[PDB]
């Protein structure tokens, strides 16, 4: 009576009452597509290794401030900031070993899962292996790169303090 | 310490009628009026439920005012 | 005395920051928000 | 007396409540 | 493109196609005036918009007038 | 095509660089979009003012935001004399510690912006008294701008957005606004100015948490209900009355005193609080002339659809103006340019009479002291009016030419003053040659005198009509026992009921030579006032002239259909450059600038040559040219271009480096306006040229640069003059005084 005969907000995923989602202004509206699909891992026409590239430099630049914060070498700013890019280095190299095994795997013949040939999965873009190798290949540089930016200003916080206070026009 | 509160005077009365009033303005939009029961309709719209009602609602607004007023010496 | 830039008033290391993110870090971000906005094809 | 930090955060968490409405209006002014 | 409009206070003297640059202009039969031609502006893809037809046209008031519309690359008179 | 701008195909398929900025300046103009109706251009339109209420609730809550968080209120309300009003702080990282000393003031730990906008003196006078006040203020607003930001998006919600017949109801909007915008919002500003402005100015604090417990007057509504008002009005503040102490204090909530208060030199409090309730009762009254839908009231339509013809039923001042006023009420409310231009017409006059007025009676508590910010509030206010008065001519032109209907209007008013239009332009051309003639070969005599050394030979024509106005109002400067000059005539005494309370307060302040209320005037103001006539005379020309020959001239006879802003009509019938109606707002803008030069010219000269006590040098010196350029332009720089020089930095760093800036900006614009569209076509088509041939540079522009267009390059040129215009005297004007009276 009522099943799908008002126009209500939260609609059938895809116009396909039979799929296991729905259309929420989450995963459907203009801003949150807006916002999500011009992410570097959802942006059209992007390589593989730019997309991971941006990823890496986004994620190693924040993955140093934890251990910089809250790690054993905290005492001290030398120490901390060492503690936090050597954290944000194992991260990496560890993450990237995963993205290599994961399409090592997962890359064998016609593929399982959302990577199969007649999968229907938007969301999960990568469906050959030369692009899996790319990213993580631009995800590690990326992310080792962004990791020693964060450690390069936080190593130079007296001077990037001086100067950002006009200090050094003395 | 305590809101002040005045006894009962001719200011007293005439602001516990004036929102007695009030409550009738606007208790005749309301819905289900004149609902039988006693006097169905015979004050002046509202039944003798509607009227008892915005009288309640009336005496409640009333007391609330009057002693709002009397707290801040205006009563 | 004055040395470098300060602040005596409230939380003055906002402007530390803000002043950096309002005029030479998110506007390019903005302007190449603003030029896609305005190139993209129909 | 002075303002404190509280009240300057107060005020930077409240105005993103101007700061979202205002760009839902924008988007629903339809550039 | 611009809008290229004729009048019928044309009086067939062929002076706007003459002036015309870029072709936009051409004479087709009439019999309402005695020269027998009136002005057209088909090919007005092409116009660019200099106002020589009008600069060249006798009547009072101007029997075509040119309305500067939409620019192309073709109105805007660019060879890049 | 891309898909911007959305608001137009023809613009979406243009191949150029052009496309960007015409869809920067047209974005605003809703009737000319793609699939626009009119119901959903009013929606639009209403939408769009709620936004931009919002802007104005979120740029008050900076100001108060600012001047609560970095400025120095708390510690300038202890001496509002000797303290400068401070804006906000700077966080410039480049400058050295020289500029970072300049400006850092005594009383203060970093570097600040001395605030010239006068809401120190505004905030002290209407209660505000802590930065805890500010900061909540500036939170109200911040919640009032999201309330108008949901406002305006509720209201673009399909069973939300307001029919067309809502958007023209004149008789309701008229009701509420008269009543209800304007008669309630000054009645509860009366409340404010009785329960915080004035107990505050008294010594005493009420804040959201006592004005219920305290009472704004001994007898809490006993003088209003019993009828006896005159109680209310009793024991004012003496004159010996410290403003925010209660030494000299009163408690009357309501009195009529005039003049102002002797030790903050501003109006009484309790006169305006009696003001704006005379006001509040005065607009209430008046929302309740047209009827909505109770049956009792006026139509609007009715009454103008009268001034038909002859007769006592009919327009009778007027009897022969054809149909009268038939189709004028239909001509103001279909058309959306006839209401705008008729209300920014009425905006820009009240702008002009706000800065004229507030600095005569300054409302606001020792605001008179302070000079810098008391010019900057009259020369904003004054620029801010002519530029809406040129917006007013602007849309009455865009009326005639998009909305004007020749049959709905046949022989009424709008369509008899079209009709004889060459009347009005050649009378204005001759008013506006006869001031120019004079009031320049007066003023070029009297340099030629002065130069040739004879000062005693000048014209020097007293403004004896203007002296005479001044005696009437009981000025006695002069020799003119006038109206209110004369202590016993009928307009002093008011005969029959000596009811005119406020004529001693007033002699008091308009004989008190040290204000400014009713200035002094001699020979040097009667040939600026000429100037300024002829300023007003000659941009009312232009503007006049374009809106009447927008729909069409001899010239070009169907100008109405090229549309307001349009280039030319090309190199035929001798040339027609400059002939659309824009091109009229575009060469008034000039004028208005200059004119507004003239005005404020006059008002800073006359207050500095006040201020410093030689009032004879504007005096015996203001009746000739290089009186003007010499002792007013050349004399008050010597500060400002010295902000900066080989030796140091002071404060006035900024203002310098702002007035070259302004005079860079000014002459940037003589590049547009003096260069035209296809030399710059012809660099840029060979710049093209050299971008395809050089290797490595693999950029290329996917919109084909083209130079900027006739009309476009007239806007920009006209906007760079008007910035730089702008900006060379508001940075002169601040430093100039700012330097000499600190
Ligand atoms: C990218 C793209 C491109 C390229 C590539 O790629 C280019 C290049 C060229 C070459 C070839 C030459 C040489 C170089 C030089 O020396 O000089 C410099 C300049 C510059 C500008 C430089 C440039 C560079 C680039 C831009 C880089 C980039 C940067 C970044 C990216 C930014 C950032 C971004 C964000 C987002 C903001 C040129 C030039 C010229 N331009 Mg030209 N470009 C271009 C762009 C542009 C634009 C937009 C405009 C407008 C403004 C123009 C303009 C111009 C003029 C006027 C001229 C001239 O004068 C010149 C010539 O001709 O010679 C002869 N043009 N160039
Ligand atoms: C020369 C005429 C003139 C003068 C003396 C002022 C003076 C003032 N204006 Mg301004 N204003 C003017 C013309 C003028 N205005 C015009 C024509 C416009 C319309 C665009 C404005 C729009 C405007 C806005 C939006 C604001 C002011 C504000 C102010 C006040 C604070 C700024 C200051 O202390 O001094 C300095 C005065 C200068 C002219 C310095 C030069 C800066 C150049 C002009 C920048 C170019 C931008 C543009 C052309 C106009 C900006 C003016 C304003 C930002 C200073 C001050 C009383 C502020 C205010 O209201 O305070 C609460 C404010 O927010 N005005
Ligand atoms: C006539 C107008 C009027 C005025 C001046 C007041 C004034 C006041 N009311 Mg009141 N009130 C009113 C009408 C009014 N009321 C009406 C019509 C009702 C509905 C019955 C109420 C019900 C009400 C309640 C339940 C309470 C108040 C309370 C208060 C006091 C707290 C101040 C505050 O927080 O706000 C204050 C003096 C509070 C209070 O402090 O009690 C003493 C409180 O408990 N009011
Ligand atoms: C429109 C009013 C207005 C104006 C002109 C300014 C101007 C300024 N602010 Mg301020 N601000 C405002 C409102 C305003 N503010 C409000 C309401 C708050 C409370 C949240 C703040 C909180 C704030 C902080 C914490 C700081 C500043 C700072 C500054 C200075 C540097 C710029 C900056 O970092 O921006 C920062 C802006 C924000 C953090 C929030 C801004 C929110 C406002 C309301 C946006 C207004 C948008 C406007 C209405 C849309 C106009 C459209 C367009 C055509 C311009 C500058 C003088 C810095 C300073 O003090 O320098 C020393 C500083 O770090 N502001
Ligand atoms: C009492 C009811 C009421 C009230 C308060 C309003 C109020 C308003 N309406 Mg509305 N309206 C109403 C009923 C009402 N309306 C009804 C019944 C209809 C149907 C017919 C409409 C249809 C309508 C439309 C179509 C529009 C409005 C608009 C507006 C706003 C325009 C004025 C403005 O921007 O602010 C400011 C004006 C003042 C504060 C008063 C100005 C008086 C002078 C000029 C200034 C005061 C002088 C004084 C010296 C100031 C000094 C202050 C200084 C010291 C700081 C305003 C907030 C416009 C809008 O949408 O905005 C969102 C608009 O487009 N109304
Ligand atoms: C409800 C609104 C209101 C209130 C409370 C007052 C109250 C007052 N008015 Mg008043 N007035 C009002 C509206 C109001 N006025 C309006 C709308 C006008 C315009 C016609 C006036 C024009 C007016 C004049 C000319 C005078 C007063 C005066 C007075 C004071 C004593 C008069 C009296 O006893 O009665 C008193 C405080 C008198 C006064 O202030 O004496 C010093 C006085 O001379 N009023
Ligand atoms: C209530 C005030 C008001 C409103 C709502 C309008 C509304 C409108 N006007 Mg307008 N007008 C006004 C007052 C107003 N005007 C005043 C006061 C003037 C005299 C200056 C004018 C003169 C005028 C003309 C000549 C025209 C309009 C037009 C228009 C329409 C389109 C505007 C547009 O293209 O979008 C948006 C435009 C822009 C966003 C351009 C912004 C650039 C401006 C000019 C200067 C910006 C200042 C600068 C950046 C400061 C930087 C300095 C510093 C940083 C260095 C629109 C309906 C046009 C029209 O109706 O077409 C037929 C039209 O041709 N008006
Ligand atoms: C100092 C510069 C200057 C001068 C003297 C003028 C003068 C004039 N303008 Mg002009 N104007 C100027 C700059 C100037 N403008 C600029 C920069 C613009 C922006 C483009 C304009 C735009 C403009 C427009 C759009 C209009 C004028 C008009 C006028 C004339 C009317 C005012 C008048 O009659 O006074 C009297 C005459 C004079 C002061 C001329 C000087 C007489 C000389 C000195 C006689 C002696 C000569 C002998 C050899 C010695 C007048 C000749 C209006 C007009 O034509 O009115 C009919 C007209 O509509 N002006
Ligand atoms: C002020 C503090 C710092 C400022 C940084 C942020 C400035 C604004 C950045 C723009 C991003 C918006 C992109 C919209 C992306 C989007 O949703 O597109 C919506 C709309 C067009 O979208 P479409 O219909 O093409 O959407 C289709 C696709 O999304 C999928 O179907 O674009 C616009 O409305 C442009 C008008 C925005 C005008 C913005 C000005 C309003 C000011 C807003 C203030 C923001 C404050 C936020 C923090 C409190
Ligand atoms: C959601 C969202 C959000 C958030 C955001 C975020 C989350 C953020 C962030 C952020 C981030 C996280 C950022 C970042 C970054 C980065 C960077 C900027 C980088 C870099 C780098 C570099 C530059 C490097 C370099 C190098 C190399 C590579 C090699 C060698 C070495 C070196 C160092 C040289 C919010 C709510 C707010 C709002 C909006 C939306
Ligand atoms: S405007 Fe120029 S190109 Fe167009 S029809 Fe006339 S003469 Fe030909
Ligand atoms: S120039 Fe004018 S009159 Fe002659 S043919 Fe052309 S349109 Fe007709
Ligand atoms: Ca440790």
């Amino acid at each position: 009576s009522d099943a799908y005969i008002s126009d209500d907000p939260i609609q059938p995923y895809q116009g396909n009452p039979q799929l296991g989602n729905l259309a929420t202004p989450i995963n459907s509206s203009n801003l949150a597509k807006a916002f999500i699909n011009n992410l570097p891992a959802y942006r059209p026409g992007l390589t593989p290794f730019l997309r991971g590239l941006e990823i890496g430099m986004a994620h190693g630049y924040f993955l140093v401030g934890p251990e910089v914060v809250f790690g054993p070498l905290k005492e001290g700013s030398h120490g901390a900031n060492l503690s936090g890019l050597i954290t944000a280095i194992y991260i990496t190299v560890s993450a990237c070993l995963g993205i290599s095994i994961f399409a090592l795997a997962t890359f064998q013949g016609d593929p399982r899962g959302t990577y199969n040939s007649h999968s229907r999965d938007r969301l999960r873009p990568l469906r050959k292996k030369e692009d899996w190798y790319q990213l993580s290949g631009g995800i590690l540089m990326g992310s080792l790169g962004g990791a020693i930016f964060a450690y390069a200003l936080l190593e130079n916080f007296e001077l990037l303090d001086s100067i950002l206070r006009g200090a050094v026009n003395v | 310490v305590v809101p002040n509160t005045v006894t009962w005077g001719p200011n007293v009365a005439i602001v516990m009628i004036i929102c007695n009033l009030i409550a009738f303005a606007i208790g005749k939009q309301v819905i289900q009026i004149p609902d039988a029961g006693p006097a169905p309709g015979t004050f002046l719209g509202l039944g003798l439920p509607a009227l008892l009602g915005v009288t309640s609602l009336g005496h409640a607004i009333g007391v609330g005012a009057i002693l709002g007023l009397a707290n801040i010496g205006v009563l | 005395d004055a040395t470098q830039l300060e602040g005596a008033y409230a939380a003055a290391w906002l402007p530390w920051i803000m002043i950096p993110m309002i005029t030479y870090i998110l506007p390019f971000p903005i302007f190449a928000i603003a030029f896609l906005w305005i190139e993209r094809e129909g | 007396m002075a303002l404190s930090d509280s009240q300057i955060f107060l005020a930077l968490a409240l105005a993103l409540i101007p700061g979202f409405l205002a760009l839902r209006l924008a988007t629903e002014l339809y550039k | 493109s611009h809008s290229v409009k004729i009048y019928d206070t044309c009086i067939g003297c062929t002076q706007c196609v003459r002036a015309c640059p870029t072709d936009v202009l051409e004479m087709v039969p009439w019999d309402g005036c005695r020269a027998g031609q009136i002005a057209a502006s088909p090919r007005t893809e092409d116009c660019v918009g200099c106002k020589r037809c009008e600069t060249a046209c006798p009547t009072d008031f101007l029997s075509i007038r040119v309305y500067l519309g939409a620019e192309t690359s073709r109105s805007m008179g660019l060879a890049y | 095509a891309t898909k911007f701008p959305k608001f137009s195909q023809e613009l979406q398929q243009d191949p150029t660089t052009r496309r960007i900025f015409y869809s920067l300046a047209t974005a605003h103009d809703f009737e000319s979009h793609d699939g626009m109706t009119e119901e959903s251009l009013y929606q639009r339109i209403f939408a769009s003012h709620f936004g931009h209420l919002a802007i104005i609730f979120l740029w008050t809550s900076g100001i108060l935001f600012h001047v609560a968080w970095q400025g120095n209120f708390e510690a300038w309300i202890k001496d509002p004399l000797n303290i400068s009003p401070i804006a906000h702080a700077i966080w410039d990282p480049q400058f050295g510690p020289a500029a970072m000393d300049a400006f850092t003031p005594a009383g203060a730990g970093n570097p600040v912006n001395f605030c010239y906008s006068g809401v120190y003196h505004w905030w002290y006078t209407i209660g505000l008294r802590t930065n805890g006040d500010l900061f909540a203020g500036a939170m109200f607003l911040l919640l009032l701008a999201a309330v108008m930001l949901y406002a305006g998006w509720l209201h673009l919600q399909p069973r939300y957005r307001p029919s067309l017949a809502w958007f023209k109801n004149a008789e309701s909007r008229l009701n509420h606004h008269l009543a209800g915008l304007f008669g309630v919002s000054s009645l509860a500003w009366t409340g404010h100015l009785v329960h915080v402005a004035i107990p505050e100015s008294r010594g005493q604090h009420v804040g959201w948490d006592n004005f219920l417990s305290m009472p704004p007057h001994p007898e809490g509504l006993k003088p209003f209900f019993t009828g006896n008002w005159g109680a209310y009005a009793l024991n004012p503040d003496t004159s010996e009355h410290l403003f925010n102490t209660s030494q000299g204090a009163g408690t009357a909530i309501l009195t009529f005193l005039g003049g102002f208060h002797p030790q903050t030199e501003s109006l009484w409090l309790t006169d305006m609080a009696h003001h704006h309730l005379a006001i509040a009762v005065i607009f209430i009254i008046a929302g309740h002339m047209y009827r909505t839908n109770f049956g009792i009231g006026h139509s609007i339509k009715e009454m103008t659809e009268s001034l038909q013809g002859p007769g006592w039923t009919g327009f009778f001042i007027a009897p022969n103006t054809g149909r009268g006023h038939k189709g004028i009420y239909d001509a103001y409310n279909n058309s959306l340019h006839f209401q705008l231009g008729w209300h920014l017409a009425c905006l820009g006059v009240v702008t002009s009479l706000v800065a004229q007025h507030m600095y005569a009676m300054p409302p606001y508590a020792f605001i008179a002291r302070d000079y810098t910010t008391t010019a900057a509030l009259y020369t904003h206010h004054q620029y801010i009016a002519g530029f809406l008065m040129l917006g007013a001519f602007a849309h009455g032109g865009i009326f005639l030419i998009r909305d004007y209907d020749p049959v709905a209007n046949e022989n009424n008013v709008l369509a008899r003053v079209l009709d004889h239009k060459e009347a009005i332009i050649s009378h204005l051309s001759w008013v506006s040659l006869f001031l120019g003639f004079h009031t320049l070969a007066l003023y070029v005599h009297n340099d030629c005198e002065v130069a040739f050394g004879s000062p005693d030979k000048q014209i020097l024509v007293e403004p004896v009509f203007a002296q005479w106005i001044q005696a009437v109002h009981g000025k006695a400067l002069y020799g003119i026992s006038s109206l209110l000059s004369n202590p016993d005539s009928i307009a002093s005494t008011a005969w029959p009921n000596h009811a005119n309370v406020w004529l001693p307060g007033w002699l008091e302040a308009i004989n008190n030579g040290t204000n400014s209320l009713f200035l002094a005037i001699g020979p040097g103001d009667f040939l600026v006032h000429h100037a300024i006539a002829l300023g007003l005379h000659v941009t009312t020309l232009i503007l006049v002239k374009g809106a009447l020959d927008a729909r069409g001239s001899k010239l070009m006879p169907d100008k109405k259909d090229f549309g307001y802003a349009f280039p030319c009509d090309g190199p035929g019938r001798g040339g027609t450059c400059d002939i659309s109606a824009w091109d009229s707002v575009y060469l008034a803008t000039f004028w208005m600038l200059n004119t507004l030069g003239w005005v404020t010219f006059y008002w800073h000269w006359k207050h500095l040559a006040i201020w410093s006590g030689n009032v004879a040098q504007f005096n015996e010196g203001s009746t000739y040219l290089m009186g003007w350029f010499r002792d007013y332009l050349w004399l008050n720089s010597a500060q400002l271009i010295n902000g900066y020089n080989p030796y140091g930095t002071n404060n006035l760093a900024i203002w310098a480096w702002i007035f070259l800036f302004g005079h860079l900006v000014w002459a940037i614009s003589f590049m547009f306006l003096i260069t035209w569209r296809g030399y710059w076509q012809e660099l840029i088509e060979t710049l093209m040229w050299a971008h395809e041939n050089t290797p490595l540079s693999f950029g290329y522009p996917k919109d084909k640069p083209v130079a900027l267009s006739i009309v476009q390059a007239r806007l920009v040129g006209l906007v760079h003059f008007t910035v730089g215009y702008i900006a060379t005297y508001g940075a002169f004007l601040i430093a100039s005084t700012g330097s000499r009276f600190p």
